[PDB]
């Protein structure tokens, strides 16, 4: 509460013990003094009737205006509801830390002096963008990533959890992370897991949502997305499917390509530009990283680049177990037979296999899923391959 | 419309008529279904038939109706729709032209 | 002119021949042709795609072509392109008969035609036989 | 804001047209050259229900129009 | 359409007021009178001759045109690759002529609302008409003349 | 418990907990309950309970914002336009001198006789007033390694003419008033911009190109005009257009309209930079990655006189960058930064900073408190080599 800034070594040290012991001693003195003085005289009546004078000063029918500009000398230009603007005086009982252009102020009825400020709604974009606890699951579900989980933790979680490690070495944490891999490997899953396991305001936006239909709205959306990310203390901004907005940036293009490029430039500036970015961490996922902009994924912009490979032999078993955990199975399931094939199977493919097997068991009315059911579901899932056989091979 | 009748049976009738296969398999019950196709192809008739055969109320709403004048009228209508559907224990909500909203 | 050239014989970034890929996708819609090998014969069964009350019946078949005294073929794709290839097949088989005075083995005839198709996909700037 | 006010006008028109008790002889006629651009709510039953077309005259209509004008 | 000051309560006309023009149109006028002589422009002699004889000469020696019975040229357009000395010649003309000068820019006339741009154009021409002989310079004409 | 962070860790934790508890007790005892009406703490209802709010509401009347339109005759007679209220022909108050009021400025007027009482600052877009820097970055030219000639040119464009004006007037030189910075990503363009902002003793206005793109027609031009008017207000003021390629695309109007609004914004920017009216004491930076896309009118001298090229550093510059970025790090006594600079082929200061951070994090991973030359080598292998495909 506006307490002294220790600014001692800032690492556990005897100097930091001494500065802290001193604060405790002074606080003990103040507490004893206030307690004894309250016992001697309550002063509750004195504290009251000052509020009565304040209420007298601010009449009964307080009007709601809109602060427009502070002349910085306890004066302001405030706009009434009709639209008129008045040059009034900011009285002394109004908490001036709340005043900012556009705030909803309370104005005196006769003299229009600023006599208070009203709280404002809490959804610029926060309710739309924030994900709350990720409905999917905690870190338990993710299977076989391990090293990628460790990298993500070292990027986003560790700075908030143990910052002393960074402050000791004097290095600032890595700026951002980009998750790249073939479609269906777990980028969004890991992002959601860290979102639900973290203590910071987590925001998610899909790149297709930044392709607005009106000029300048994509840039405005990115500007406001990063605007309500410093307003919410520590935050993590996860721009899923960046490939939609970021691209090689070929100059010779016409149409909405120019607007997409301008949106990308605004995002670039937000990631690293003239101003300091405060305390905000950026995660990005992209099935296709080779088509991105070198300026967009340059080191100072995105430090860490995590690769998500297709599950090979045992990660596959782990996902199968995880997705069949809450599902009764007959004692004839050859999950090893299912996974043994080198079919480039993805985790999303495994999830679809499990869901379809359960669905067809339900269709047949059975009470347990069978190995033949799993095999037929897998065959149906792998039926969605397409392409040409001889071509390319 | 027999193909759609069979599909909607499996999708909706099963959870309501037999809510024990899902419990003993562990697969969660669908919260609803989506119907789509050219205009006037039997969607509302099929919804009514399913509601009658599962013996539940058939509250109906349209996206165009939800698009109203008073600020917050749509939100109030949606909240009242769901609260009244909860009141009528067995219920089926049939938001008709959801594409508008 | 470079501007109007389609570049029908180049490689895609992922090492793919798009014109060949599209041509195969064109065959995916044509009439179905079926072939079964038995112990004492072979057969071809083809979906007669054209069906109209006004079409007349001419020739001995619509999609089954005779190439030799001991060969035949069916086609699926662009009908005009098929006529070009069937004629080439007949020429190749007779040229072999002229050279060796023995009917061309079936595998050799297929290879000779497939060599013509491969050339179209490598050089020439022309569209492949769909 | 302009478009919002226009939409308010349209919504009020729809509300008024639906708010009829079928016991008052108050009928509404509306002429539009572009019937495709109209909001379907207007064509919804209870609202405008009779769609009368006024096509370019055929031979017989041309003959009758020529006679009545000359 | 006039502008008159009236009593607050009696609503009786008490004074006729000067015409009203938009703040933008009023800013369009030149008060500092730039200082660039024709000698500071090198390489353009035919073009300067044309511009002066089309703009300055009619204002001063109108007798020549009246005697010859020919109307003075109406409008001068300057075009060429960038950096060829167009705004410079405009500044020189403004410096050497003592009539009213209304500097203007193409994008200055494009406005958010519908009709505001035409309002600005007509107000600018009205101000030029009111203030004696005058010159209107519309730079970056391609902004609105496409 | 934990593995042991420090012999004093438990004492620090206990003292912090006691401080928090004592703060809670003091707050409870003194009251200070939050108010939904925006009331300051009772200890700062100061002069507000009375004794200055009373003496501020009694003598200080309420003035109303208006905009002067015309001044009639030598004798004071002013036409004002009270917003959304009315228009009046009004006189001055005895406190305000006639010279203070000019045409077009905002003036407060009393509610009884509507006479002017105080001039007010011009109305400015919030979105253009937030471009002003206010608080300047802490970077300095010493933190930019590998750019000597570039920084010299940039200074003599933006810094020296402001710092020592007489040096150029004496020799009759009109120094260049604009500079363009271009080069590969991560070379230091924005870093040099931050250094200029820090060193300058004048207005620094930061403008990002994407901001000037607006939904409604004729908005980017209005923002540019307001920005340049605000700049002219100041005695001398630097404007920095980062990512100017967003709105500086080459004019290519043909057939169906394409980016016509952005082209109009660009044309307004060009007109302000060089046009009929004389540009004030405004020096202009511009940083971009693709200078090719810029239009000839904008790249013409008189708008962008100097064109500084930023390139990948040499071995010496790389050594200097390594030293700069390892300055505030916990490193061993003797690390061959020359060896590291050689071991990293052509690479940017961003890459070098990433290498330093990754070395620090390898140390933190191995649970060490001192980054080693081995850590730096591993960082080079991870950044320069493994990510070489990017
Ligand atoms: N290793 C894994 N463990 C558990 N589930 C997985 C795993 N890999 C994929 N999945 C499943 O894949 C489903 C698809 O979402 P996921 O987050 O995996 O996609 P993604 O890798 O981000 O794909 P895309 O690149 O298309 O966005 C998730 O619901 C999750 O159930
Ligand atoms: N022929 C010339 N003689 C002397 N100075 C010239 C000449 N042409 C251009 N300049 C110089 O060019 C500088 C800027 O030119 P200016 O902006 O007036 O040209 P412009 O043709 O109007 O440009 P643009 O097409 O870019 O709008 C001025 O300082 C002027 O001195
Ligand atoms: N010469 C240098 N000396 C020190 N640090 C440098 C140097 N060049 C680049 N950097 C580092 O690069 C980081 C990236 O910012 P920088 O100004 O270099 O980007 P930029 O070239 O403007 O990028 P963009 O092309 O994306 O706009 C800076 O924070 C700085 O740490
Ligand atoms: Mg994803
Ligand atoms: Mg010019
Ligand atoms: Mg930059």
């Amino acid at each position: 509460a506006s307490k002294l800034p220790l600014v001692t070594p800032h690492t556990q040290c005897r100097l930091k013990l001494l500065k802290l012991e001193r604060i405790k001693d002074y606080l003990l003195m103040e507490e004893e003094f206030i307690r004894n003085q309250e016992q001697m005289k309550p002063l509750e009546e004195k504290q009251e009737e000052e509020r009565s004078k304040v209420d007298d000063l601010r009449g009964t029918p307080m009007s709601v205006g809109t602060l427009e500009e502070i002349i910085d000398d306890n004066h302001a230009i405030v706009s009434t509801s009709v639209g008129s603007e008045h040059y009034v005086s900011i009285l002394s009982f109004v908490d001036k830390d709340l005043l900012e252009p556009g705030c909803s102020v309370l104005l005196n009825h006769k003299v229009h002096a600023v006599i208070g400020v009203l709280m404002d709604d809490t959804d610029p974009l926060v309710t739309v963008m924030k994900v709350e606890k990720a409905p999917q699951e905690t870190y338990a579900d993710i299977g076989g990533l391990d090293n990628q989980i460790q990298e993500i933790k070292e990027s986003v979680e560790l700075p908030l959890t143990h910052p002393e490690y960074y402050e000791e070495m004097g290095i600032k944490p890595p700026k951002g992370v980009i998750l790249y891999g073939p479609p269906g490997t777990g980028k969004t899953l890991l992002a959601k897991a860290v979102a639900n396991q973290t203590s910071a305001t987590f925001l998610r936006v899909v790149g297709s949502e930044l392709i607005q239909k009106y000029l300048g709205d994509g840039p405005k959306l990115v500007r406001e997305l990063f605007r309500v990310a410093e307003e919410h203390a520590p935050s993590i901004v996860f721009i899923d499917e960046i490939d939609a907005i970021g691209t090689k940036r070929y100059d010779s293009n016409s149409g909405g390509e120019r607007e997409i490029q301008r949106t990308m430039l605004e995002l670039l500036n937000q990631l690293d530009g003239f101003d300091s970015r405060g305390d905000v961490k950026v995660i990005m996922a992209t099935n296709r990283i080779e088509t991105l902009d070198p300026a967009l994924i340059r080191p100072g912009r995105i430090d860490r680049k995590i690769e998500f490979p297709l599950p090979d032999e045992k990660t596959k078993k782990r996902i199968f177990q995880i997705h069949t955990s809450r599902m009764t199975l007959a004692d004839d399931v050859t999950l090893d037979d299912l996974i043994m094939a080198k079919d480039d199977l993805s985790g999303a493919d495994i999830k679809a296999i499990c869901t379809e097997a359960g669905l067809m068991a339900l269709r047949e009315r059975r009470m347990k899923v069978t190995n033949e059911d799993f095999k037929k579901s897998k065959e149906n899932v792998l039926y969605k391959k397409q392409e040409g056989t001889p071509e390319g091979l | 419309l027999d193909k759609q009748i069979k599909e909607i049976k499996e999708v909706i009738e099963l959870p309501v008529k037999h809510p024990e296969l899902f419990e003993a398999l562990g697969i969660a019950q669908p919260k609803g279904v989506l119907l789509y196709g050219p205009p006037g192809t039997g969607k509302t008739l099929l919804a009514r038939a399913v509601a009658h055969h599962t013996d539940c109320t058939f509250i109906r709403v349209s996206g165009s109706e939800l698009v109203q004048k008073f600020i917050g009228e749509g939100a109030r209508m949606v909240r009242e729709l769901f609260v009244m559907a909860r009141e009528h224990a067995p219920s089926i909500i049939f938001m008709d032209e959801i594409d508008s909203i | 002119s470079r501007r109007y050239d389609s570049r029908t014989t180049i490689f895609s970034p992922e090492g793919r021949l798009y014109q060949v890929e599209y041509a195969m996708e064109a065959i995916g819609h044509a009439g179905t042709c079926l072939g079964i090998l038995a112990n004492d014969g072979v057969l071809l069964a083809a979906e007669r795609r054209n069906i109209h009350k006004l079409l007349d019946e001419v020739f001995f078949s619509e999609k089954i072509y005779k190439l030799n005294e001991d060969m035949a073929c069916s086609v699926a794709g662009i009908t005009s392109d098929a006529n070009v290839l069937t004629n080439e097949l007949r020429l190749i088989a007779q040229r072999y008969l002229l050279q060796y005075q023995e009917p061309i083995p079936c595998e050799q005839l297929v290879t000779a035609l497939c060599d013509i198709k491969q050339a179209y996909t490598q050089f020439g700037g022309k569209r492949p036989f769909g | 804001g302009a478009d919002r006010e226009v939409q308010r006008i349209l919504l009020e028109l729809l509300n008024q047209m639906d708010g009829f008790d079928q016991n008052v002889n108050v009928k509404v006629i509306m002429a539009t050259n572009r019937a495709d651009t109209l909001d379907p709510a207007l064509l919804r039953p209870g609202r405008l229900d009779r769609k009368i077309e006024f096509p370019l005259p055929d031979r017989r209509q041309k003959r009758l129009i020529f006679s009545t004008i000359t | 359409g006039d502008l008159v000051g009236v009593n607050k309560d009696s609503y009786l006309i008490l004074e006729t007021l000067p015409t009203e023009y938009d703040s933008r149109v009023k800013a369009m006028e030149v008060d500092e009178r730039p200082t660039e002589q024709y000698s500071d422009i090198g390489g353009l002699d035919k073009q300067i001759q044309e511009l002066v004889e089309a703009i300055v000469l009619p204002m001063n020696h109108k007798e020549k045109f009246e005697n010859l019975g020919i109307q003075p040229p109406k409008g001068v357009l300057m075009y060429g690759p960038p950096g060829t000395g167009k705004t410079l010649l405009a500044r020189a003309c403004a410096a050497q002529t003592k009539a009213t000068f209304l500097k203007l820019a193409g994008p200055q006339l494009v406005q958010m609302f519908i009709g505001d741009g035409a309002k600005l154009v007509r107000d600018a021409f009205a101000l030029a008409k009111e203030k004696a002989p005058s010159i209107i310079f519309i730079d970056e004409l391609d902004a609105i003349g496409t | 418990k934990t593995y042991g962070q420090s012999t004093y860790s438990r004492q620090i934790k206990q003292v912090e907990d006691d401080i928090q508890q004592l703060l809670k007790k003091i707050n409870e005892l003194t009251g200070i309950k939050e108010s939904d009406t925006g009331l300051a703490p009772p200890a700062l209802w100061d002069l507000a309970a009375d004794k200055q709010t009373l003496q501020s509401e009694q003598p200080l009347q309420v003035a109303r914002c208006t905009k002067i339109i015309n001044a009639d005759s030598e004798d004071p007679k002013y036409i004002i336009n009270v917003k959304q209220f009315a228009k009046f022909v009004v006189d001055l108050s005895d406190q305000v001198a006639p010279t203070d009021i000019e045409e077009g400025m905002r003036v407060g007027v009393d509610r009884n006789k509507y006479q002017i009482h105080i001039p007010l600052p011009p109305k400015i877009d919030p979105t253009v007033t937030m471009m002003q820097v206010e608080e300047k970055p802490d970077v300095t030219y010493s933190d930019v390694g590998g750019c000597k000639e570039q920084i010299e040119k940039l200074r003599e464009v933006v810094e020296t003419p402001l710092l020592h004006p007489e040096r150029f007037v004496n020799l009759g030189i009109e120094p260049p008033k604009g500079v363009l910075l271009f080069g590969p990503p991560g070379t230091g363009k924005t870093l040099c911009a931050r250094a200029v902002a820090n060193r300058t003793d004048a207005c620094f206005i930061r403008v990002i190109g994407s901001e000037l793109v607006q939904k409604y027609v004729g908005e980017g031009a209005r923002m540019v005009r307001e920005l340049f008017e605000m700049a002219r207000t100041k005695k001398a003021c630097l404007i920095f257009f980062d990512e100017i390629d967003a709105i500086g695309g080459a004019r290519f109007d043909d057939g169906a309209g394409g980016d016509n609004e952005v082209q109009r914004t660009m044309l307004e920017l060009i007109n302000q930079l060089d046009g009929f009216d004389p540009r004030g004491n405004i020096k202009v930076l511009m940083a971009t990655n693709r200078p090719d896309t810029l239009d000839p009118a904008l790249m013409r001298p008189g708008r962008l006189d100097r064109k500084i090229e930023f390139s990948l550093p040499d071995l010496e510059g790389r050594t200097h960058i390594f030293k700069i970025h390892a300055r505030s790090m916990s490193v061993e006594r003797d690390i061959r930064f020359e060896l590291l600079a050689r071991l990293c082929p052509n690479s940017t200061g961003a890459e070098i900073r990433s290498v330093c951070t990754e070395a620090g994090m390898f140390a933190i991973r191995a649970r060490r408190k001192i980054a080693t030359e081995k850590d730096f080598l591993e960082a080079v292998n991870k950044v320069i080599k493994s990510y070489a495909k990017f």
